[PDB]
Parts: structure tokens; sequence; C-alpha cells
């Protein structure tokens, strides 16, 4: 059988756009101290942002409909998503390290993926 | 520091 876990996670930067009208996008984000970023923390099942299919935890949010947020606190940050309108167009990016900081006895494997201990 | 939100 061929499993996807095996396959490096991308790494490069995406564009997601997530269409919600006026409904919560369905994640939380993490971070926004000394411009460390704003980080993906948890999806929401069936949730806008878990129907895209193209976000996960450890992604870093670098913009929200053309605003730059890689250096942003994390309350202007969800003041910007939440405000973002109800087409939301997010640049992410893959940062599993990074985001491993935050999220207690984690670390990230030879994949890419984000393992908790 | 920290803080978490939900959006």
């Amino acid at each position: 059988p061929e499993f996807l876990g095996e396959e490096d996670i991308p790494r490069e930067p995406r564009r997601i756009v997530i269409h919600r009208g006026s409904t919560g996008l369905g994640f939380n984000i993490v971070g926004g101290e000394d411009g460390e970023g704003i980080f993906i923390s948890f999806i929401l099942a069936g949730g806008p942002a878990d129907l895209s299919g193209e976000l996960r935890k450890g992604d870093q949010i670098l913009s929200v409909n053309g605003v730059d947020l890689r250096n942003a606190s994390a309350e202007q940050a969800a003041i910007a998503l939440k405000n973002a309108g109800q087409t939301v167009t997010i640049i992410a990016q893959y940062k599993p390290e990074e985001y491993s900081r935050f999220e207690a006895n984690s670390r990230v494997d030879s994949s890419g993926r984000i393992v908790t201990d | 520091n920290y803080k978490q939100f939900s959006v």
C-alpha cells in the first residue's frame, strides 16, 4: 500500500481561500509575542477551515486578505481574522519546528509531522 | 506571554 504519512509535508507558502459567510473559521491560533509568529494550534472538525482541507496544525498564518501577520500580536491577529469578511484569503506556511515550542511534549518526526508524546 | 484565540 502507498501511505501518505511517509511523504514530506510541503513547506512552501500556500494560498487558502475559505468561504465561511458569517460563521467562525473554525480554528485556534497561538503565538504573537515578540514577532514569533501566529500559528494554527487546533482545527475544528466540520468547520470551514476543516472543510477546506488545506490548513493544518503547525501552519503559520503569513497573511489574511493581504494583511501581513508575520509579526502580529495574537489579539490583533484574531481581530483581523474575525473581521476578514465572508471570503478569507490566507497565506500559510507549515512551520512545525517553531510551532512545537508551544505545545507540551511535542516534536517533529522525519516526515515533518508534529508528534506529541 | 502566550494567548490563544478561537477564530
